[PDB]
Formats: C-alpha cells, structure tokens, sequence
C-alpha cells in the first residue's frame, strides 16, 4: 500500500531588482507561511541557478510534512 | 557638529537644533545613575517614513538604478 | 560597662585589611569635572602616604 | 624517565606539533557549496 | 556624517571639523580598557551659552511665540 505522500507545487521569487550575475539557491532551501493558520514549513529537493539580467524565476517546493496540512 | 576656539581667542561652534517630545539615546557615564549624557536623536518609523521620498522597497546600494 | 567575669570567649585583634591614604567626598555624579564647577577637594597626611602611596577612598554623596 | 631530566617522552604527543589552520568548511558551510 | 562608496567604485564621505581641546564622549569596545572610539563631541556650559542667540529662559516648544 502507498504511504503518506507528500505535498509540493511552485513558488514564484520576486526580485527588488533584475539580476547581476548568475545567483543560486541551494537545494533545502525552507521555505514558511507567516500565516499563524498554516505553520507547516516546504523545501526543496533540487538546485537551481538565476539566470544573469532575470527578474523572476519558478522553483519546486516539498513539503516537509505529508497529509491535509501540505 | 564641532566646537573650538581659534588660535586668535574667538569660539567657534554649532547649535543643532532641538525638539521636544523627540526620543534621544542616553549614555550614562561610568554606567552611574545620575550621570545621563545624549547621543544622538532617533526618530520614530512613521516619521522616518514620512520624510522620505524614496519608493523603493530594497535593494542592494550597489545597483545602478 | 561588663567585667572579664562575664566572658566565655574572644577574638579580638588588629588588621590591616582597611587601608587607605586619600579620603574625599565627591558630590551628586552628575557634575563633572571637564563641564563645570570644582569637582573634589580631598585630603592626606604626608607621613600616612610613604607607606601606602596615594591610597584613595571615594564616597559619592547625593546630598551636596 | 630520570636521565638529565627527560621525563616522560609520551609528554610531546604525536599531536604536539601536528596540527593546522583554522578555518570554515568543516561543519555546515561546505554543505551549500556542492555545486 | 556619512561614507561609502559608489557603483563606479569612487570612495566618498565628509570630514567633519576636529578641534583641540573640545571634551569628547568615548565608548569602549566590549567594554574592553585599550580600545577606544569616539562617539560625538560636547562642548561647555559657557561655550554653549556664548554661541546661541536665543534669549528665552525656558518654555515649551509647541508655543507659536
């Protein structure tokens, strides 16, 4: 039987400025809710590099927990 | 600012400007009560945000724009 | 007054824990010496400071 | 050991003078940078 | 008053007046003896008294007079 499966999507980063050289962000990467309502947290599972002169970019976040919360 | 006297005798200075109900950090000398010293004038957030033109959000001050 | 006759033990003798040379009274800590009036005027004994040089005791007082 | 005052010759340890620089990349800082 | 350097890379700030003899605040990194920094200048109670020209006593700064 298939256990708990967790809970991802897509989260958009929005920059003060576009981009001046070609930044990254690690894989685990956390991610939280300031929202009291929905503590839980995400993280991600793959790297991913900004490209230079971008100005937003879209990455996949995991839940760290796995059921109706995610 | 500054404050001296010049060679000749004459003393020379400054006198900022003071306000009340404004809110000052305060040094106490050899950490005594009853010894306070001014350090400088710290404004509130709405008042800093209200004397301000600048739109921006943040940003590094190494950008052009 | 008591007599000996009513002692069951003593422990009595001088030290030299307490030791100083310089006594003064210094007033309310507010004042200070580089922006105002005369800060503090203390007092010695010549002969007292060959033995414990410039030995100082200082005692702020809020009243002066 | 009691010859001219040697001591004891365990005293200067293999790890005595064996040592080196410190610096960052041993717990934490080196986990973001595999690139 | 201010310092620090522009996206081209040229270094700018201001040199404020320094005088000889003025009392000057100083606080002491971790409260270490052997490790002094200025925080601003203070002058006297006469300086201050020679260099403005106001000739109110006292009174509260909301008052239009």
């Amino acid at each position: 039987k298939r256990q708990s499966k967790r809970a991802y999507g897509d989260v958009t980063i929005q920059f003060y400025q576009p981009l001046d050289m070609r930044m990254y962000i690690p894989a685990g990467t956390t991610f939280t809710s300031t929202r009291q309502e929905y503590p839980q947290q995400f993280e991600t599972l793959v790297d991913y590099y900004a490209e230079p002169d971008s100005t937003e970019i879209v990455v996949e976040v995991y839940c760290k927990e796995t059921g109706v919360a995610g | 600012s500054f404050i001296g006297r010049t060679p000749e005798g004459s003393v020379f200075g400054t006198k900022p400007l003071i306000t009340e109900g404004s809110v000052v950090l305060i040094g106490f000398l050899n950490d005594d009560i009853n010894s306070p010293i001014i350090l400088s004038v710290y404004g509130d957030n709405e008042q800093n945000k209200m004397i301000n033109t600048n739109p921006l959000d943040g940003g590094k001050f190494d950008t052009e724009s | 007054k008591v007599p000996t006759e009513d002692f069951i033990e003593e422990d009595v003798g001088k030290s030299d824990v307490e030791t100083y040379s310089i006594f003064t009274a210094t007033p309310a800590g507010m004042l200070k010496e580089l922006n105002g009036d005369v800060f503090s005027k203390p007092q010695f004994h010549p002969e007292l400071t060959d033995r414990y040089g410039y030995t100082k005791f200082e005692v702020e007082n809020i009243y002066l | 050991i009691l010859e001219d005052g040697k001591g004891s010759p365990h005293r200067f340890a293999g790890l005595w003078n064996q040592s080196s620089d410190f610096m960052g990349g041993l717990m934490g800082e080196d986990t973001s940078k595999e690139l």
